[PDB]
Order: C-alpha cells, then structure tokens, then sequence
C-alpha cells in the first residue's frame, strides 16, 4: 500500500512535468505575441505526448571519445534525484515525515549537480566540458547565501520539520515577516534550477547546448524531466516556506488545492521571468551572490537570531 | 526502510527508462556519426587537456565557507538554552568573524577573477 | 487568447491535486481512518508500541477506551 | 490479419508522433535563413505546429539547407548531417540550395545540396516566402505520414 | 462582460450547426469562428470573411473533405483553392 | 546636426540618491520590464490560422511561371528569345522552327526552376506578354527533377491559372 | 552556431573562458559574386546586390544604381529619388531592427525578436506591393525606379509609420535601463576613435566613439 503512495506521487508528477513544458511554449508564446502549440490535439494537449514518443523512438548514439559508465549514469541519477526530493514535502501530508526535511533537501540538491557534472566530462566535448565548469561555479556562486537564507528563515519555525511550517504560517504568511530574504531566496532558486536568467550550464546561445550537447533521444528526455521536476520541485517548497495556505485536519483537500494553487503561480512566474530578461554573465552571477547577496544574508541572519530573544518570541520544540 | 524502498523504486524507473531508450529504437552507428561535436570540424585538440580556472581562490573560499553553515544549523536548537545571553553571544561572533573574512577577501581583491 | 492557455494550466494542477490528496486517502486507509500517528520523538514511538500492544490484533490505530476497563 | 492490424495501428501512432514532434537544427547559411526567421515570427508562428529550432544536432530531427552551399562548406554540412540521429529528414530551401541558383556556375559553389546529402523536400523560390516554407513543412508532415516501417518489417 | 464572452462561446457552439459541427470544425481546422458565408467550391470548398477581424484573419477557407481522387478530411493543403478564390483569398482583389 | 544618447548626468540631491537606491534594493525597473510582458500577454497574436488564412499579396507578385495563349488558344510565344537573352541565371533554354503551318513557334521551352531567381526580368522582356510569373507559390516536390520545368509543364500552368492571371495583368498593366 | 550566423568559423584561442585570440574564418558563403558580374550586363549584374546584404536590399541597388549612373552620366527624375530615400529609410528601420532584435537575442533576450519581426513582416508587405518580391525586390536600377508606386501604398506606409514609435517605446522599456542589459553590453568591446579610423570603420562603429560623420 506504500508503494501505490509512491507511484501515485512520482506518475502525476512526471505527467505534470509533461504539461508544463507546453504551458510554457504556450506562455511564452502569448507574450510574444503568438499562440505557441495549438495544432496537436486541442490547445495543443497532445504536444507532450508527441514529444515523449519522438524522444523515446529516437536513436541514442553513443560518444566514441565519451566515457560509457559516466555517461549513462548522469541522467539517471539527474531523473532519480528530481523524483526523491518530492517525499518530504507536506500536501498537507508528507510521504516520508523526516524531522530534517530541510537539510535532506539541501543535501539532495547538493547531490543533483553532479549529474550536470559528470555528463559534461563523460561527454568529452569541449562545449560540454564549457557547462559542466560553469555549473560548478554557478554552485560556488549561490550554496553558502541559500543554505544561510534558510537557515535564517527557518529560525521563526522552531526546527527543520517541514509539516511544522504549516502550523508557524496558520495566521499569517511567513513573507510578510521575511520579505526580503524571500526576493534573495526566489533568485537563488533561479540559480539552483539553471533557469533564466541563469541558465548558463545549457546556454544555448553561447555554448550551442552546454553539457547536455552530445545527448540525445531517450537520456536527454530524462534530462530534461529532471530539470522541469525541479523547477516545478522548488516552487512548492516555496509556496509551503513563505505563502502558509490554512490547514483543516479533516479537509486536507483545501489546503492541497490552495497549495497546488500557489505553486503554479511560482512556476508561471518562473515562466514570466524567462520571457522578460536577457541572461546574466557566469561570473557576474557570482559578484552578486558574493557581493550584494551574502552581505544583506549575513546581516539579515544577525538579525533574524536577535529577533525572537529580543521579542520572546522563541518557537517551541528544541 | 520506507526510503529505502522509494530509492530503489526511482533509480529502477530511471534505469527502466534507458533500458527502454537504448533498446527500443533502431541503431544505425557509423564513425561520422558519433564523432565528437565542434560545430563543424574536427576538434584541435583534446577535451581532456587542462582548463584554466580563474576563479580558483573563490573556489577555496567556498571550502572554508562551507563549514560556517555545519557550524550554524544548530541555531534553532540553541535558541531554547536558558542561558541566552552567551549563545547570542557566540553566535553573533561566528557570524562577524564569518563578515569579516568576506571583508578582508574583498579589500585584497580576493573575489576578482584571475585575469 | 491567452485563455486558450488556461486547459493545459487546468491539466498540470489535476495532476498536481494527485499526489497530496491521495496521501491523505491512502493515510487514512492504513490507520483506521484517523490521521496516521506521527512520531518524531522517542516517547510518541513509545505510545505507539504500547498502542499495539494492548490493541489486541497487533495495530496501533485501534483504540481501547473505557470500555476495556470492565 | 490481427499482426497486421497491429503494426498498422502502431505506424500511425511513430508516425504521428514523429510528425507532430518536429525539431529542425538551428542552421542557415543565407537570405533564406531570414524567410526562415520569419517563420518563426509571431504571423506565422511555426511552433504551433509543433515545430522547435534546437542548437544540438544530436537533439534535432530535421536539416533546413537555407542557403547557397559553398565547397568551404560542404563538409561542415555532411558533419553536422550525419551527426544528427535517425531517423532525420532534409529539406532544401531556395534555388541555391536546391540547385545552386544565381551561382551556379561559381567555382566555389556545390550545385545543389543533393550532391551532399539526400534530400526529401525541395522548396522553390529565391527566397521562397515563409507561407511557402510553411507549406514545404507541412507536406513533409504528410510524406512522414505515409510511411510503413512496421508493415514493412512484418511482411518481410 | 464574462457572461457577454461566454454567451459568444455558446454562440459559436450553436452556429456551427451542433456539437458535432463544433467539433467537426475544431478538429479539422483548430478554429471555431463563425463567419458570413461568402461561396462555394465546385469542389467543395466554403470561403467565408469577417470584417471585424485584424487584416489576415478576416478570410478563410473550410476546405472540402474529398477532392479530385484523394480523401481530404485531415490531409488538406493550400494548393487546393482554385486560382479564383485563391486571387480572392490571398487579397489580391477585393470581390470575390 | 547631431545629439548625444548617453550624455546626462543624474542628479545628487537626498531625494533622488534614495529613489536611486530603492531602484537597486526593490527592482523596480525588472517589474517595469515584467510589466511590459504581462501586457504583450493580454494583447491578441499576429498569428494567422495556415492552410485556412493566407498571408497578402499583390498583383505583382512573383511566383510559379507559366506560358500565355490568346483568346482563339493560339501561344503567345513566338520565340524571339529575348527572356533567354536577359535571364541573369541563365535558366531558361529554348529551341525553335517553322512550324506546320509555316508559324514561328518553339520546339523547346525550359525553365530550370533550381537556377531562377524569380526576378520577373523575363516578363519585362516578353513583348507579347507569352512568359509571366504567376500567383502560385505552393509547388514543392519530393525530388529535383520535377523542378525542371519543359514546355508542356509551362503550358499546363498557364491553362490552369490563366483566370487568374488575366485579372493580375488587367490590375497591373497600366503600371507597366 | 546560434551566434555565428551560420557560415563564420571563429577559431578562438582560451585561457579558461577568457578569450586570448579570435581568428575570423570566413569564405564559408563565398559565392565568387564579382566574378559572375563580369558575365552579365548591367541590369543582369544588379540582382546579385540584393543577394550581398539581404538585410538592406534597396540600399545596395541604390549603391550599384548611383555607381552605374554617375558613370553614365544621367540622372534619375525627381519622384524616383524621393521614392529611393523613402524606400531606404524603410530598408534601414528593417536592418536596424534585425541587427537590435539578433544582438538582444544573442544575449538572451527573446522577446523583442517577436515583437519586431511582425513590423518586419509589415515592411515586406511594402516591398512586395511596390515589386512583388519580399526581400529581393530588384526595384531601384540605374535611371530610376523599375514601376511607379500602386494607389494607396502613401497611406500604408503612414498608417504603419504612425504607430512604429510605440514599438520603439516598448523594445527601449525592456532593454535601456535594464541593469542586466547594461551589465552585458557597458564598457564591452570599446574601441578608440583612432582605431576606429585606422581599422577602416564606418557607420555606427564609428559614431559610437564620438565621431562626428554620416555620409
Ligand atoms: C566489488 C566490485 C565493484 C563493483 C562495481 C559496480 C559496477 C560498476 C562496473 C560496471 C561498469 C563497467 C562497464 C564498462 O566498462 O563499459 C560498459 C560497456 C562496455 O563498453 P566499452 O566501450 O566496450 O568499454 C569501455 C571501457 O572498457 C571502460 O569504459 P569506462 O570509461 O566507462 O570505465 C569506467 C568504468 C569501468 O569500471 C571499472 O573500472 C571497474 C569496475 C569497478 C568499479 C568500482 C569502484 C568503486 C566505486 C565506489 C563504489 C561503488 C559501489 C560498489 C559496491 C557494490 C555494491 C553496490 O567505471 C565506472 O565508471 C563505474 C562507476 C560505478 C559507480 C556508480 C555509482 C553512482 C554514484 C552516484 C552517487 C551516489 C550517492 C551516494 C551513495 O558498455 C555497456 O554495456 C553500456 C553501458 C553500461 C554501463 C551501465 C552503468 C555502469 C555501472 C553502474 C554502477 C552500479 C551502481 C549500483
Ligand atoms: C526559444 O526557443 C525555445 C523554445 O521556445 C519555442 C522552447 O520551448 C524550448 C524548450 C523545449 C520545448 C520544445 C519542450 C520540448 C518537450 C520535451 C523535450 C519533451 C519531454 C516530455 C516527456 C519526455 C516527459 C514524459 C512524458 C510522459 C507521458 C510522462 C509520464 C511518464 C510515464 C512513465 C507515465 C527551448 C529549449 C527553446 O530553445
Ligand atoms: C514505462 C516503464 C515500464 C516499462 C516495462 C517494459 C520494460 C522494457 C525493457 C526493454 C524492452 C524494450 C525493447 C523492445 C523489445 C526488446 C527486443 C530486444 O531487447 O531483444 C531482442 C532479442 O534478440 C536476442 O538477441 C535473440 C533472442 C534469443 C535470446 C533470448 C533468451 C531466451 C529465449 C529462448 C527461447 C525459449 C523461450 C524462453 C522464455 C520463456 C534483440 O533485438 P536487437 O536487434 O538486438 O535490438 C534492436 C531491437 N529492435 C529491432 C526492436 C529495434
Ligand atoms: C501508457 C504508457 C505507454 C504508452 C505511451 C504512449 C501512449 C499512447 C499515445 C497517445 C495516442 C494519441 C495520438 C492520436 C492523435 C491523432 C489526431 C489526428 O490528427 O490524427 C489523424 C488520424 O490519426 C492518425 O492517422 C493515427 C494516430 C492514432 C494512433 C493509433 C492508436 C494506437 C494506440 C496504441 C497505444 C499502445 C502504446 C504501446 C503499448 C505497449 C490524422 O490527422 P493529421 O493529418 O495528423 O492532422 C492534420 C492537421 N489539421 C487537422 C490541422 C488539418
Ligand atoms: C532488453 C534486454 C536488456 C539487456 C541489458 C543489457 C545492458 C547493456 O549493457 O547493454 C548495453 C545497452 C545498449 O547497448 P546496445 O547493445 O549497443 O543497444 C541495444 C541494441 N542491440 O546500454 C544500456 O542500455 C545501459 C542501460 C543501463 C542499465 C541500468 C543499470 C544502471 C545502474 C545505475 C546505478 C546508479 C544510480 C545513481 C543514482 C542513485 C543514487 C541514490
Ligand atoms: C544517498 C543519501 C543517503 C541519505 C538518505 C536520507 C534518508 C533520511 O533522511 O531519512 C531519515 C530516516 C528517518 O530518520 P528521522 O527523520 O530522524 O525520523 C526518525 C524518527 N521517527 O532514517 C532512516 O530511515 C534510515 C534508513 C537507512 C538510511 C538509508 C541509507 C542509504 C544510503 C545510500 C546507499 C545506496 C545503496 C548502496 C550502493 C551505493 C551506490 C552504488
Ligand atoms: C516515457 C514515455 C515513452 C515511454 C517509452 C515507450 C515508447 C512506446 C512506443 C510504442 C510505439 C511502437 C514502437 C515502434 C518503433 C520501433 C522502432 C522502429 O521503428 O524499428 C523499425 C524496425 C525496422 O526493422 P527492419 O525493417 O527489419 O530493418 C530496416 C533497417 N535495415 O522494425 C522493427 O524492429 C519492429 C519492432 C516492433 C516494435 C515493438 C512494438 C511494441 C511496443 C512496446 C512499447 C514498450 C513500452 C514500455
Ligand atoms: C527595522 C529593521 C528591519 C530590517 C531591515 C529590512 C529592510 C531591508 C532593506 C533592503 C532590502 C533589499 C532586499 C533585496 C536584496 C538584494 C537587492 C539588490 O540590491 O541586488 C541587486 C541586484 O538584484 C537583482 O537585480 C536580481 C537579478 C535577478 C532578476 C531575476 C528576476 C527578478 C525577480 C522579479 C520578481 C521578484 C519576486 C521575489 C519574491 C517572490 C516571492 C517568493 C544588486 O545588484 P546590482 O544592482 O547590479 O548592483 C551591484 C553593485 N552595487
Ligand atoms: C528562435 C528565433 C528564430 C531563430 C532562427 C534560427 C535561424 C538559424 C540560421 C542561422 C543564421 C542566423 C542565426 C543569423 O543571425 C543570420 O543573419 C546574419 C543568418 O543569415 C541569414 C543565419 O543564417
Ligand atoms: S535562393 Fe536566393 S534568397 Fe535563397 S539563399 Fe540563394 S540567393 Fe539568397
Ligand atoms: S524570373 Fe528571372 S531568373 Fe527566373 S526565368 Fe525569369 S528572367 Fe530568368
Ligand atoms: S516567352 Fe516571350 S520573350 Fe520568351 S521567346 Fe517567347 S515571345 Fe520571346
């Protein structure tokens, strides 16, 4: 009976995955003033499904300079990680209930990268090999401001429970004691997704296709499911960390559509900043989480730690 | 043991799906075909010759870095100790001395990127 | 249209409604519909251990009141 | 024959899927390129066909020859050609590509894309507008459409 | 003004000549406007305009289902429109 | 007479310096430029609905060739070859005798349509408007060959468009 | 390449991602265009200037016409040169747009592409009203023009440049004071006024250093 839970979590997710890639191609058409896919199926419903089964009938070709083991394990690991990082996160109910939710997620994200890693120097490109070194500075650029950023955020819920984080927001949404630690965590979840305007391990205009330019077919579609499921991933944890929707214990389905809610609107939000900007240069991303984002982190954390004692109002469960 | 079996599941979908991929389709390998990428030529040289990193110190900095967040985790937990006063204490100062070793990189043009 | 966006928004949200909602389903099936016991400290597992123990079938969720008390 | 009920049934779901999932590489060489571009523009709006430029040959399934091809170029085009996975398509767009064009008695200037790789799509024009472009797609789309590989394998 | 919008909905529902016609129409030509007939094909064919459309959508062709040997209830084309109505739908002219 | 573009100098007063800085800590001109997006969102697309809605054109379009005939159905061609002569691709070959009946009428018209242009020049140069470039533009084949267009094919095109191609000339002849 | 407009091979030479030398190799569309001019007459020789900057087609014939004229020693009517400035000024806010639109999208910005490219496709509805062909129109020849104007293309040309200010407003909303936009294109590639007039630039490449000359 657990695993059905499992399933009924990773297949709706995938399947959810699938239709945001055409919500995006619909979205960003619109705000170009074109209708994106409208032709297969209607509104172009069937868009997903077509591409999945072109990208599964489609050749795979090995690298003859790539490194075999590597190379097949990176998207595995990338698909694998995107779906495990889904257990902990309380719908109201969380699949896995951790009492460090927070930093398995962390450590998971901390994981994920080494699928970008590991496929930029299996490929034996240069191009690739271009991506993967860009990837490990955009980490270098954003781990220390996030992980400080939730720190201090979390220091008003009393622990690294995620399901507590409903009970710290039952009044009142977390943003409007955090607002501006939520802008800087929004960018850096930018910067963890590789979206725009940080997407630069891909960079398509740069780098023709980053670290993922020697794959394709069936891998390259698993690459891809993994980035749509993080970003997808980390808006819902956005949505629980700063927008508290209410929860009643015997009609959780409220609280899931108004969490589902949220996060879609994270999500077209995301959709809405890559139809908007240019893209940032790697090592100026790096200036400014360096040189703006640690410091307002750093003073922000001093303050958020001298707040409750100042106050009394300290949460319980040490 | 509940994670343990959801692990197992995702890494089994996972490597299922390439099964899939890499079996299902036909194949049809030639030389030309799986040559390396440079957009239209053969490459120079190799990709496996050395990359320079000109942001090497930064990436140090990091390792050092790193540790201030095991050091400050367990700020939610400290904060119920009775003697709040010596906690604040040390805690602002980790976090200063934390500012002012991003202060004395800074000033010694330690986070400018090798030219 | 831009509402010819919304059916595709429409889908994504079903699917997003999936997995949480059957949680709750599925956690109110396998502990006899009242909201699976969470333990995140050891006395909780304790009360949950002496639960099974006097349940009489080996199941935690099934309560014993004043009635046990003849 | 329930066999080959069956393999008709599964040809026109691989080729439906591989029709209405188009992915040309991003890839130009001339004035056509800029039809091209204007394909893509929003009166046109070829991704509402489905239809997405991607950089990677190796993520692309079809080659648009838009423009004249030089003997500099030549082997360039026949790498990044067989570079792309099958199953690919190539269309040639414009009097340069399809047969060398206004220079086709150049010293430098392959006489058509043909000689170098297999074409399926001829589009003429100099250049031919995006509506025709369009029109040159959607009949591929069609010839994708009529094509039998698992009937073909199953009456072997 | 959204019940205004939905009752056009309803509308376009209704004009097509019922449900089927409605779905006959979004599947064949991923469009459900409704327009002033202007003619018909020979071959099958109904050109119709709307004039409060932007320049560019204000014809259009419901091409027919089957033409001279082919069936052409999915497979249609631009080359199907005789060299009349191609003049008048290409806005070469402005009488049909 | 000239301006400069990027010449000004912002001002240093507490009011601006502060606008300035509430600019660098709240982003107020990427929620302008978001802004600027969520209204292209709302606003109706340019797309038209191909193969139903057709792109404008003109009467002097440039498309398909095609061979002419008069009103009893005799060619208008009479192979004085001057489309040969000013084809700046060399596309077109003729070939031509007496005829019969002792008309001077072609044996051979082609056009390779993988060498032309579409520049019109041809139709410039007819004199008894026998050789025009019609309105037809959606000709695409599936091999090389069939764009390597004889007599026959050219003569066949003019058959079928003729009706509209009389109206294009009768709309554009008095420009000419 | 997206950035390298299908036919440049730049052979670059890296320390990490710092660029250390650009070696330009160019000839991929090299079609021998000046050698095929000497075959052809001079009203054969003039379509190929459409075919050298497909971007501003009429501005090249109006290059090649004045060339041809003033070794001919004519001169083209009044309302021919008044429709030649017209029709170049429409051929530059088409190169302009292209080259804003493509720079902005080799940085990363998409969106202005789209917007820009429906007033690309009005202007082509110019050129094929007044010639007949999209882009390669072969309209402006040596003497003049090649047909007189069709009624009722002056008020087009109005309603469609009344309107073009607010397109202009909207692409400058979203790239002039964007500090992303001004971080990847302020004090990149400067060049000296000096070196601008000893490299042998022109245009723009010239004017944004300062000097004062339009031809
Ligand atoms: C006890 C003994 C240890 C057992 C090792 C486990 C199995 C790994 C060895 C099999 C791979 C070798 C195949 C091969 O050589 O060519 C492929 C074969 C031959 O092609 P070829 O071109 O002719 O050969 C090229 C050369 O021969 C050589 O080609 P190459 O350039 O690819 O050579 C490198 C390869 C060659 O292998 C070797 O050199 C010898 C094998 C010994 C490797 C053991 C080193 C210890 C590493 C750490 C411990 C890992 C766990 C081991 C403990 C076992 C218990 C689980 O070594 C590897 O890369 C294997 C790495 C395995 C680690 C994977 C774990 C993922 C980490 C993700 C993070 C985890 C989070 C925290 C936890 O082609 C194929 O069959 C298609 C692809 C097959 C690859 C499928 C996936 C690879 C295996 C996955 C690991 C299992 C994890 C569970
Ligand atoms: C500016 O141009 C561009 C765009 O704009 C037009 C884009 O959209 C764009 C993004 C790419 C799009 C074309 C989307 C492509 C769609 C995917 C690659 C297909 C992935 C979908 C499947 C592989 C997911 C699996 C499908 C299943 C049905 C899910 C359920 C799983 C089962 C086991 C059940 C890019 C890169 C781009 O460059
Ligand atoms: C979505 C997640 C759920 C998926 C669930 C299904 C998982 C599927 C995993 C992968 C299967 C998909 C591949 C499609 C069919 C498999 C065909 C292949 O794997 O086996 C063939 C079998 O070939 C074998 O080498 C020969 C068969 C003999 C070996 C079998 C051993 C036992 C059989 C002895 C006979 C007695 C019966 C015993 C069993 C009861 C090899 O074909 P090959 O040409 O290389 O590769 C190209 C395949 N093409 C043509 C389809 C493109
Ligand atoms: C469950 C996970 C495993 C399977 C994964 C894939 C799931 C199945 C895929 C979903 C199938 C839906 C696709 C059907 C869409 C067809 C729509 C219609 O357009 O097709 C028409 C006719 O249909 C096609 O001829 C055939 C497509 C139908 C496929 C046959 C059904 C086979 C299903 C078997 C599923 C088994 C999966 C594997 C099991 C192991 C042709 O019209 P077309 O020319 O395009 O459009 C012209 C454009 N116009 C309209 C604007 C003018
Ligand atoms: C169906 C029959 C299955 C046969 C399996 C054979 C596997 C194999 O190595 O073959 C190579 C095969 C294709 O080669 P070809 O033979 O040339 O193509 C097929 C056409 N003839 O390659 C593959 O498919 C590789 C498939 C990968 C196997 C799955 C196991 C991978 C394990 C990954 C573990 C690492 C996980 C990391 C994340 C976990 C961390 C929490
Ligand atoms: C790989 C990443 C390993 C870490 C996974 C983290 C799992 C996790 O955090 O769950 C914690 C969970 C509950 O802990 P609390 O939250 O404190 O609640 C208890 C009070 N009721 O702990 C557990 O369930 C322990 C179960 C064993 C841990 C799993 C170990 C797996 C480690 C990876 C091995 C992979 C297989 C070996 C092959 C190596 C790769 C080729
Ligand atoms: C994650 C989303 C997608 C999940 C992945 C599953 C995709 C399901 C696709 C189902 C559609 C059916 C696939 C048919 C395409 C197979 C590849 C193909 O076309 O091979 C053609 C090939 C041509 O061979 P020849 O003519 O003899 O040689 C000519 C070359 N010298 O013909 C074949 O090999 C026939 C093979 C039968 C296909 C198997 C059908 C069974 C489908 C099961 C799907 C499994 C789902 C899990
Ligand atoms: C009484 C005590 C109270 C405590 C004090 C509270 C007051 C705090 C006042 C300051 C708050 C500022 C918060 C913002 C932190 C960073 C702002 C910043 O200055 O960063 C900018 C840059 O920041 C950016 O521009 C971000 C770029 C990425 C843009 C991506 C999309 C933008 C997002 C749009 C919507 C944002 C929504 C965020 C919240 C969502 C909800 C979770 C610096 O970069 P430069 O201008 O180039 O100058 C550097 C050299 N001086
Ligand atoms: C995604 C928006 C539309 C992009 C279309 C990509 C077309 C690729 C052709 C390459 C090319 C580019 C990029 C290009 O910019 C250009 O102008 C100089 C060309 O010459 C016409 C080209 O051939
Ligand atoms: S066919 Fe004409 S428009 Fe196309 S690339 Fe060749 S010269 Fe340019
Ligand atoms: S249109 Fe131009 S290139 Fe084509 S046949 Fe006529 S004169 Fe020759
Ligand atoms: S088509 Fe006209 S110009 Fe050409 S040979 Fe015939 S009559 Fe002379």
């Amino acid at each position: 009976m657990f695993m059905i839970n499992i399933l009924s979590l990773i297949i709706p997710i995938l399947l959810a995955v699938a239709f945001l890639t055409l919500v995006e191609r619909k979205v960003l058409g619109y705000m170009q003033l074109r209708k994106g896919p409208n032709v297969v199926g209607p509104y172009g419903l069937l868009q997903p499904i077509a591409d999945a089964l072109k990208l599964f009938t489609k050749e795979p070709l090995r690298p003859a300079t790539s490194s075999i083991s590597m190379f097949i394990i990176a998207p595995i690991l990338a698909l694998s990680l995107a779906l495990t990082m889904w257990v902990p996160l309380p719908m109201p109910y969380p699949l896995i209930n951790m009492n460090l939710g927070v930093l398995f997620m962390l450590a998971m994200s901390s994981l994920a990268v080494y699928s970008i890693l590991w496929s930029g120097w299996a490929s034996n490109s240069k191009y690739a090999l271009i991506g993967a070194l860009r990837a490990v500075a955009q980490t270098i650029s954003y781990e220390v401001t996030l992980a400080i950023i939730l720190l201090s955020v979390l220091l008003m819920n009393g622990s690294y429970t995620l399901s507590t984080l409903i009970t710290t927001q039952e009044h009142i949404w977390m943003i409007f004691t955090s607002w501006p630690l939520a802008m800087m965590w929004f960018i850096s979840t930018l910067a963890e997704t590789n979206r725009a305007p940080f997407d630069l391990t891909e960079g398509e205009s740069e780098l023709v296709s980053g670290f993922n330019v020697e794959y394709a077919a069936g891998p390259f579609a698993m690459f891809f499911m993994a980035e749509y499921a993080n970003i997808i991933m980390m808006n819902a944890f956005t949505a629980i960390l700063f927008l508290g929707a209410s929860h009643d214990p015997h009609t959780p389905e409220l609280y899931t559509i108004n969490f589902v809610l949220k996060t879609l609107a994270l999500t077209i939000t995301f959709l809405w900043i890559r139809a908007s900007y240019p893209r940032f240069r790697y090592d100026q991303l790096m200036h400014l989480l360096w040189k703006s984002f640690l410091p307002l982190t750093l003073a922000l954390c001093m303050w958020h730690i001298s707040l409750p004692i100042m106050t009394a109002s300290i949460p319980p469960q040490s | 043991m509940n994670i343990m079996l959801t692990l197992l599941t995702n890494v089994t979908l996972a490597s299922l799906l390439v099964l899939i991929a890499f079996w299902l389709p036909q194949l049809n390998a030639y030389s030309e075909k799986t040559s390396p990428y440079e957009c239209g030529f053969d490459p120079m040289g190799s990709a496996r010759l050395p990359f320079s990193m000109k942001f090497f110190l930064v990436a140090i900095t990091f390792l050092l870095f790193d540790l201030e967040i095991a050091l400050l985790l367990p700020l939610p937990w400290a904060s119920q100790t009775n003697n709040l006063k010596t906690m604040l204490t040390m805690a602002l100062f980790l976090l200063i001395l934390l500012a002012a070793s991003l202060a004395y990189e800074w000033t010694q043009k330690g986070l400018e990127w090798a030219e | 249209m831009w509402f010819e966006i919304l059916p595709g928004i429409a889908v994504m949200a079903a699917c997003l409604f999936i997995p949480g909602m059957a949680t709750a389903h599925i956690h109110k099936f396998t502990n006899g519909g009242k909201e699976k016991r969470v333990a995140h400290f050891s006395y909780q597992w304790n009360l949950m251990e002496r639960d099974r123990r006097i349940s009489g079938v080996n199941r935690y969720h099934v309560t014993k009141g004043l009635e046990n008390i003849d | 024959s329930r066999g080959e009920y069956v393999v008709a049934k599964l040809d026109d779901l691989v080729n439906w899927a591989r029709r209405s999932s188009l992915w040309p590489m991003t890839f130009g060489l001339a004035c056509c390129a800029v039809e091209m571009m204007h394909m893509a523009a929003p009166r046109y709006d070829m991704d509402r066909f489905g239809v997405v430029f991607r950089a990677s040959p190796r993520q692309s399934d079809v080659m648009i020859v838009a423009g004249t091809l030089t003997n500099k170029m030549a082997p360039a085009l026949r790498k990044v050609y067989d570079q792309m996975p099958e199953p690919r398509y190539v269309v040639s767009m414009g009097s340069c590509a399809n047969g060398g064009g206004y220079y086709h008695y150049s010293y430098s200037v392959v006489r058509g894309c043909d000689r170098i790789v297999p074409v399926d799509i001829y589009v003429p024009g100099c250049p031919p507008t995006a509506e025709a472009l369009l029109y040159g797609i959607l009949q591929l789309q069609r010839k994708i459409k009529r094509e039998k590989r698992l009937r073909i394998w199953y009456r072997r | 003004e959204l019940v205004q919008v939905l009752r056009r909905g309803l509308q376009q529902v209704s004009g097509h000549g019922g449900l089927r016609g409605y779905l006959r129409v979004l599947f064949r030509a991923n469009d459900v406007r409704v327009g002033t007939l202007v003619g018909e094909d020979k071959y099958g064919n109904k050109y119709y305009e709307d004039n409060k459309q932007f320049f560019g959508r204000h014809r259009w062709v419901i091409y027919t289902t089957e033409m001279n040997g082919r069936d052409t209830f999915w497979d249609v084309d631009g080359s199907m429109v005789p060299p009349e109505w191609h003049r008048w739908l290409h806005c070469m002219t402005d009488d049909p | 007479t000239y301006k400069f573009v990027n010449m000004r100098e912002p001002s240093m007063d507490m009011k601006s310096v502060t606008d300035r800085a509430a600019q660098t800590l709240l982003w107020t001109e990427l929620v302008r430029g978001l802004g600027m997006t969520l209204s292209y969102l709302f606003r109706e697309p340019a797309t038209i609905n191909y193969p139903f809605e057709k792109g404008p054109l003109s009467p002097r379009f440039r498309g398909e060739h095609a061979l002419r005939r008069y009103p009893s159905g005799e060619e208008r061609c009479i192979a004085c070859k001057l489309c040969e002569a000013v084809c700046p691709a060399q596309a077109i070959t003729i070939e031509a005798e007496p005829r019969a009946d002792g008309s001077r009428r072609t044996t051979r018209y082609d056009i390779d349509m993988t060498k032309c242009i579409y520049c019109g020049f041809c139709q410039e140069a007819c004199p008894v408007d026998a050789i025009v470039e019609g309105p037809n533009f959606e000709f695409s084949t599936e091999t090389h060959e069939e764009l390597l267009y004889n007599k026959e094919k050219l003569l066949n095109n003019g058959d079928k468009w003729e009706a509209e191609i009389a109206a294009n000339i009768q709309a554009d002849y008095l420009y000419r | 390449h997206p950035a390298a407009h299908g036919v440049l091979r730049l052979v670059m030479e890296l320390s990490g991602e710092m660029v250390r030398k650009c070696d330009p190799h160019i000839g991929l569309l090299h079609r021998g265009t000046e050698k095929l001019i000497e075959y052809k007459t001079y009203l054969q020789a003039l379509p190929y200037f459409d075919r050298l900057d497909y971007v501003s087609m009429m501005c090249n014939e109006q290059a090649y016409s004045l060339a041809v004229e003033k070794l001919l020693n004519i001169q083209p009517p009044p309302r021919a040169q008044w429709i030649r400035v017209l029709f170049g000024e429409i051929t530059r806010l088409l190169n302009h747009i292209m080259a804003v639109t493509t720079h902005a999208l080799d940085i990363g910005a998409m969106t202005p592409f789209f917007w820009m490219f429906e007033e690309r496709e009005k202007m082509f509805e110019f050129y094929e009203r007044v010639s007949g062909a999209r882009m390669h129109a072969a309209y402006i020849r040596p003497g003049g023009v090649h047909q007189d104007l069709p009624l009722g293309l002056l008020d087009d040309i109005y309603e469609f440049s009344k309107n073009f200010s607010f397109r202009i407003d909207e692409l400058e909303e979203m790239l002039t004071n964007n500090r992303i936009w001004r971080n990847r294109t302020v004090d990149i590639g400067v060049v000296t006024a000096e070196d601008a007039l000893n490299y042998g630039f022109s245009g723009v490449m010239l004017r944004g250093s300062g000097i004062q000359w339009d031809l």
